[PDB]
């Protein structure tokens, strides 16, 4: 039997999904006002807030634990329908996937702050951490490969190929990105195998395919299932679901020097890196076309239903990202963009704009179905969500823009005498109301997160056993 | 639709002249 | 098709994505520019090496980069812009990504201990528009340097140059600031 | 439409937008395009191209600015501080050197605070003459009493009183006497007698007003005790703009 | 409706705008 799909997973990682927003989001917050002003530091005492530290913890939590879980009930949920049966691992394999993930933040909640951190992006965990975080991914391939493997149609959905692909990438990623030598049990005591500009480009083809595949490719998955998911009918383009998998898939991975510019990495490289980055255009916005386009004639719908709109907005934001990224990705571009704040305006736009728009949409689309609820428990709510989503991150974006070109121009700037303009201070100085509108707009996203949490705990009182029949 | 494309042409100029303006003040500040 | 084959399209997905990296990072393990050290470098003093560990374990990467372009103002401002050689030794890599602060690479006596010291307990103290963190407690807490030996005999095997005898001879705040003293120093007397 | 459904969602079969296609040709195109022009080709740089664009920008730069520096040069250091024509873009860009390098140090208005140096002032330790400020800034910059078995605990609080009195008028009979003996002896050497303070050695005078050094007797009792030990780093490696630099310190007390 | 197209336009011109700005440089 066992003809009904197992929605235990999904909904536990529904859940945690708005949990660990709230509590990435609400870190972004804090560091942000932490930049505004550092009082929010503890002054003596590391203790429980130092920006160094609980930065880390509000990438990890908000990519791997917010990011992660969305991609996780997404994908159990959008591959057991998108291929019509019942999880393969089930509740075992996947319950593991559940648990061992959530254990896998809980380290980092504790570790991060604790001081332990190799020091690369994105990579920060310890080995130990490092080792079980591979195991639960092994474990989540096997359950979603499986999936696919006794699926009852012939052809593999789209959405799929962006899952598979996603959930491969980054498991060979991140084996080679952390391969160290264990120095002590935990933190960053370990040294990475690699060190100068080879570190770099390893740690930066992983850095970026991270947010490629993980961020990019895994969402598209969401996109995919998602977006097509309305009571309107057909308008899309399948030729280009196969163009731009395929490009995008390749041309990515190419795309790490791009972090690099102009710095102690070959200058080869840091080439290849631009001119892949450029050429990537092309098939990431193929994924927003590819999106859009199949709302036409739809639209009327997105005065109507406030998912759709997230949905919407979210291919929109992660085209602008797209777009702004290659466009980073040329040196002479990077000569100022690089590290000032608009690298960060850059993140944000497809943080907020692209990945959590349309994660958002994707689970208030299907809580209700895994909760066995006909809708959500206020449409208002999503609505106002939205708006709050909305000019937040409009908000981020453009005070990370103002502060970034100002920090790049400021460095920069040179007199008639030939001396620097300003000093790095009068840069600093120029950046705090930037730092007081990001913190704003952070502020504003973080609260629609809150009027979700309060929509979702409704909706999610009303049935115990919520089997949602067959399905 | 036309409305659409329409709409799309819209408000173009509107960033690409503020942006123009901003690189101007760039080139300016450096 | 290989639409519905599964098979094919995993063992695809796996060679597609595989042709970045291997173009990339494979080749640089090869080339001598970014392996070679600066010639008269020399690896972190055990002190200097925990006080690395220390600034990893703080985060002053998150604020700090340590890569200096190659442009003029930039040279300007750091100094010589950042050589691979100069990074050899580097498990993991410090250059940064960000600058909430300024570039640290080539702080190779820029500075005096004192003022290191003052600007960590409190950056405010000395540079009242500062918003790095305050980070007095590391004035507060003792190098035991149990682990340094243990250490630096994973950075020999990982290729560090550590002599034997550099393993043998081996506060918190005594050991950032000799770590930030040495940065960029190397090129400079070379 | 295509014949197979995905629950619910079925794809159309439709053509790649021309304008997308024709995007995506010129990306590649361009790339094609770059790598010829790049390492491998571009004119204009001997060679091939590379970071090597550095000493182009460093070139130009030099050859526009070289003559102000080169004029300057030549010029006195006293002389390139009167001059508003050197002089005055001096101080305002030797103003404009000194924000970026020493401000961190003796803060934005030269002023300085505790541990540092008010340039601003007329009062210097190791000479306010031309060529000693330009020494102090190209080549860079106390003995612990505490220790020194006579010193001790209490000929400590002792000396600090007494230079306290050189410096102004505090009351404490023991603190005076004592410590006024304590000073010919060893305080002299390098402070003069009656705190003159010695240029050569970089030993500031006891006779002074109130500064931003540690006034206090607490504070006086420290530095006897333990000594000083402050350093003014060598900008002979990191700097003409040192020059420069001297020129502006020297204008901004007059 | 219609304002997340202009808004998105918008977007596209500032793109446009950047690349020429750093054609010039
Ligand atoms: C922090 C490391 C400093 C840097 C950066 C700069 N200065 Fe400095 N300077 C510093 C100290 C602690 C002292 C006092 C040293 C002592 O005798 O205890 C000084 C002194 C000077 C002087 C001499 C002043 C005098 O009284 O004769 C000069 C002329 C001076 N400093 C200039 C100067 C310039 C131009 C700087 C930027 C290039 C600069 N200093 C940086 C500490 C530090
Ligand atoms: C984020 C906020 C940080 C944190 C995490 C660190 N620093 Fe920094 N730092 C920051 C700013 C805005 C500034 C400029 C203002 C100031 O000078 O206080 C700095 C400065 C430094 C400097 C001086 C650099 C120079 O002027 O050449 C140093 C040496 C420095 N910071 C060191 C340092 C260390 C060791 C850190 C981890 C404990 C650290 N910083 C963190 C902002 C931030
Ligand atoms: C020989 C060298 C001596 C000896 C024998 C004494 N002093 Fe000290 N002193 C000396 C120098 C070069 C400096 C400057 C230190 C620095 O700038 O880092 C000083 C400084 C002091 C100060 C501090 C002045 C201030 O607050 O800026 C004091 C209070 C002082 N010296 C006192 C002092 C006393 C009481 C001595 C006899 C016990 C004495 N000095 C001896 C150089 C030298
Ligand atoms: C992926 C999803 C994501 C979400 C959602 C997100 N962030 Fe972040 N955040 C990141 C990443 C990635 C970085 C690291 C950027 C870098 O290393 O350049 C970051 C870094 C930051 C920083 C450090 C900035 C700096 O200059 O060092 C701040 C502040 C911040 N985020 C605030 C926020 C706020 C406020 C929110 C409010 C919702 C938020 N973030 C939500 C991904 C996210
Ligand atoms: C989350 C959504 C997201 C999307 C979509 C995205 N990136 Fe980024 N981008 C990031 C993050 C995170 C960083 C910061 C990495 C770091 O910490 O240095 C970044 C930084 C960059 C930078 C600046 C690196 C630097 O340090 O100067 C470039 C260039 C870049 N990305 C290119 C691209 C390209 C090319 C694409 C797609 C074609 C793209 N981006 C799409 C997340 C994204
Ligand atoms: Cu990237």
């Amino acid at each position: 039997s066992k003809d009904e799909y197992f929605d235990g997973v999904i909904r536990a990682g529904v859940i945690a999904t708005t949990f660990w927003g709230i509590v990435g989001f609400l870190v972004a917050v804090i560091i942000a006002f932490q930049l505004a002003f550092p009082a929010l530091n503890l002054e003596f005492g590391n203790g429980m807030l130092n920006f160094g530290r609980l930065r880390p913890l509000h990438t990890s939590a908000v990519i791997f634990a917010f990011g992660g879980n969305a991609l996780i009930a997404s994908a159990f949920y959008v591959v057991q329908r998108t291929s019509a049966a019942r999880l393969f691992g089930g509740t075992a394999l996947g319950w593991f996937v559940f648990w061992g993930w959530q254990l896998i933040i809980v380290t980092a909640a504790t570790s991060y702050l604790l001081g332990g951190s190799q020091g690369k992006e994105y990579a920060e965990l310890n080995w130990h951490l490092d080792i079980l975080v591979a195991i639960v991914w092994v474990a989540y391939l096997i359950a979603f490969l499986g999936t696919i493997f006794k699926r009852k149609e012939p052809h593999i959905y789209v959405a799929n190929w962006f899952y598979l692909s996603f959930i491969v990438t980054i498991a060979m990623l991140h084996i080679v990105n952390n391969l160290a030598v264990p120095v002590s049990i935990f933190g960053t005591k370990s040294v990475q195998l690699m060190a100068g500009v080879q570190d770099a480009m390893t740690q930066w083809w992983y850095g970026h395919n991270a947010v490629g595949f993980f961020l990019t490719a895994g969402f598209l998955g969401m996109m995919y299932y998602f977006v097509p998911k309305q009571a309107e009918r057909p308008v899309y383009s399948y030729k280009l679901s196969i163009v731009h998998f395929w490009a995008l898939i390749f041309l990515y991975i190419w795309a790490g020097p791009h972090h690099l510019h102009y710095t102690a990495l070959p200058d080869w490289a840091s080439t290849l890196g631009m001119v892949m980055s450029v050429i990537l255009w092309m098939p990431s916005w193929g994924g927003m076309i590819n999106g859009l386009m199949t709302l036409s004639g739809a639209w009327d719908k997105l005065r109507t239903d406030p998912v759709i709109r997230m949905m919407v907005v979210s291919i929109g934001f992660y085209g602008m990202s797209t777009f702004e990224g290659p466009m980073m990705s040329i040196k002479a571009v990077n000569s100022l963009s690089h590290y000032t704040d608009w690298t960060i305006g850059h993140v944000h736009s497809g943080a907020l704009g692209w990945n959590g728009m349309i994660t958002f949409g994707m689970l208030y689309f299907l809580t209700p179905r895994l909760w066995g609820r006909s809708g959500l428990y206020s449409l208002k709510l999503v609505s106002w969500h939205f708006w709050l989503a909305t000019i937040g991150i409009v908000l981020y974006a453009s005070s990370m823009w103002v502060s970034g070109i100002m920090e790049g121009l400021m460095w920069r700037e040179v007199d008639a005498q030939g001396f620097l303009v300003n000093g790095f201070a009068d840069t600093v100085g120029a950046k705090f109301p930037m730092n007081v509108v990001r913190g704003v707009g952070g502020v504003l996203y973080l609260t629609g997160g809150l009027i979700m949490a309060y929509n979702l705990w409704a909706t999610v009182a009303k049935q115990p056993k919520t089997a949602n029949l067959a399905v | 639709m036309l409305v659409k494309t329409h709409i799309t042409k819209i408000g173009v100029t509107l960033f690409a002249v503020a942006l123009f303006y901003g690189f101007i003040y760039m080139l300016s500040n450096s | 098709v290989l639409e519905k084959n599964a098979t094919l399209l995993l063992i695809f997905a796996f060679l597609v994505v595989t042709i970045g990296g291997i173009v990339e990072i494979a080749p640089l393990f090869y080339l001598e520019n970014t392996i070679e050290k600066v010639e008269g470098m020399r690896p972190y003093t055990p002190l200097e090496l925990t006080g690395r560990d220390i600034y990893i374990r703080e985060g002053c990467y998150v604020c700090h980069s340590q890569m200096i372009r190659p442009m003029r103002d930039e040279v300007e401002r750091y100094g010589h812009y950042s050589l691979a050689a100069e990074s050899m030794y580097d498990h993991p890599f410090q250059w940064g990504s960000k600058r909430t602060g300024p570039d640290l690479a080539r702080v190779g006596g820029r500075y005096s201990d004192a003022w290191h010291v003052e600007h960590l307990s409190n950056p405010q103290s000395v540079v009242p528009e500062s918003v790095m963190p305050s980070y007095s407690y590391l004035a507060n807490v003792p190098l035991d340097s149990t682990w340094i030996e243990d250490r630096v005999s994973t950075d020999a095997l990982v290729g560090v140059p550590y002599s034997a005898e550099m393993i043998a001879a081996a506060t918190e705040m005594d050991a950032l600031v000799a770590y930030l003293q040495v940065l960029g120093t190397m090129v400079d007397f070379s | 439409t295509t014949g197979h459904s995905w629950d619910g969602i079925e794809e159309l079969n439709t053509p790649l937008p021309r304008w997308w296609l024709w995007t995506f040709y010129a990306t590649i195109v361009w790339g094609v395009a770059y790598s010829i022009a790049m390492p491998a080709a571009t004119p204009g740089i001997l060679g091939s191209s590379t970071r090597a664009d550095v000493e182009k920008d460093i070139a130009k730069f030099a050859e526009m600015n070289k003559a102000v520096e080169d004029k300057l040069v030549a010029t006195d250091l006293t002389a390139i501080a009167a001059d508003p024509e050197l002089v005055t873009y001096t101080r305002n860009a030797g103003a404009a050197v000194f924000r970026t390098w020493c401000a961190q140090c003796h803060g934005a208005g030269a002023g300085g605070n505790t541990g540092f140096p008010s340039l601003l002032d007329g009062d210097w330790l190791h000479g306010g003459s031309i060529e000693t400020i330009y020494t102090n800034i190209k080549h860079g910059i106390m003995p612990a009493h505490l220790t020194d078995e006579l010193l001790e605990p209490a000929q400590i609080d002792d000396v600090v009183q007494y230079v306290l009195k050189i410096s102004g008028q505090p009351a404490d009979e023991a603190r005076a006497t004592a410590g006024q003996q304590v000073f010919a002896d060893n305080c002299v050497s390098c402070h003069g007698e009656d705190a003159k303070g010695m240029v050569e050695m970089g030993a500031p005078n006891l006779t002074d007003g109130i500064w931003l050094y540690g006034g206090d007797a607490n504070t006086i009792t420290t530095t006897i005790q333990l000594g000083r030990g402050g350093v003014m780093p060598s900008w002979s490696w990191a700097a003409a703009q040192i020059r420069a630099v001297a020129s502006y310190v020297h204008s901004l007390g007059g | 409706l219609l304002m997340f197209v202009a808004f998105f336009g918008l977007i596209i011109a500032v793109n446009v705008t950047m690349a020429v700005q750093a054609v010039k440089t």
